């Protein structure tokens, strides 16, 4: 492990799912 | 491809292209189209309109050969799945009403991954069975499905952007020593098996993202989209950042 960058979760592509 | 004959199947297109077609068709509720999944092997994505908004449902191919939307009933094929949802929404925002059929002169877009896997399966069969001509042709048909996973999961090893042995330091040395154009990247394996690192340069600074595969065998950057193979991950991130500081552009060769 080390100093890895995190994902900007606010720019992730959203997929839909059944409700 | 089991869906190639469907008039509403667009092949390997992006979400953007899919939304463009639905818009040009009128944005009617229930308007839908089917495209090939860019993240999984043999999957599809159902793209539909409802309340002037787009909904994209990934369809996964189960091990037993059926297809299903996450948490939905499995179906024997993509056409049967669409037919079922036309009758019963069964979880969707609305039932499928009116397929967004491909405009005249438009054929489904061939997938790059499928195209590359073809060559790899041929080469694998040729090297292993030492066959050629019609013999090779028969064998590939018989072997293709069995060696499919094997070739797909290892396809990244043949790409320019993959470096079999690079430490973080060596990776930075390679990325920094060059044009340093935004999006320049490379993929390298890490010490612990099952983990890799995506290293890219953006604004004269190198970013490293951890990639690990879960219990399901899927790969992903922590809290990110999941892919069946490393090749699909890289190719997807070339189209959209999907959480990254910038999307992948130029591959940093060998
Ligand atoms: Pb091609």
């Amino acid at each position: 492990n080390q100093l890895y960058n995190e994902l900007n979760l606010g720019r992730r592509e959203e997929y839909d799912v059944l409700d | 491809d089991p869906a190639a004959h469907l008039p509403f199947f667009y092949g390997s297109i992006s979400r953007a292209e899919a939304e463009e077609h639905l818009k040009l068709a009128g944005m009617a509720d229930g308007l839908f189209l089917l495209r090939q999944c860019l993240r999984s092997l043999g999957g599809y994505v159902l793209s539909l309109v409802h309340d002037v908004r787009f909904h994209h449902f990934p369809i996964e191919r189960q091990l037993n050969g059926t297809y299903a939307i996450a948490g939905g009933k499995a179906h024997c094929g993509p056409a049967e799945l669409c037919e079922f949802y036309s009758r019963d929404p069964d979880g969707l925002p609305c039932n499928l009403r009116k397929p967004c059929n491909r405009p005249s002169g438009l054929e489904p877009q061939p997938g790059v991954f499928d195209c590359l896997r073809d060559a790899m399966v041929r080469d694998y069969v040729r090297q292993t069975w030492k066959l050629e001509g019609e013999a090779l042709e028969q064998a590939i048909i018989s072997q293709a499905p069995q060696v499919e996973k094997l070739i797909a999961t290892t396809a990244h090893e043949r790409m320019p952007w993959y470096h079999s042995s690079l430490t973080r330091e060596e990776a930075e040395r390679k990325l920094y020593s060059g044009a340093q154009t935004d999006g320049k990247f490379l993929l390298r394996p890490r010490k612990e098996q099952g983990t890799y690192a995506l290293s890219l340069i953006y604004g004269k600074t190198v970013y490293h993202y951890l990639i690990s595969q879960d219990k399901a065998g899927k790969y992903c950057i922590p809290e990110g989209t999941k892919f069946d193979t490393l090749w699909q991950l890289v190719e997807y991130l070339k189209l959209k950042a999907d959480g990254l500081i910038y999307c992948l552009k130029e591959a940093c060769p060998n």
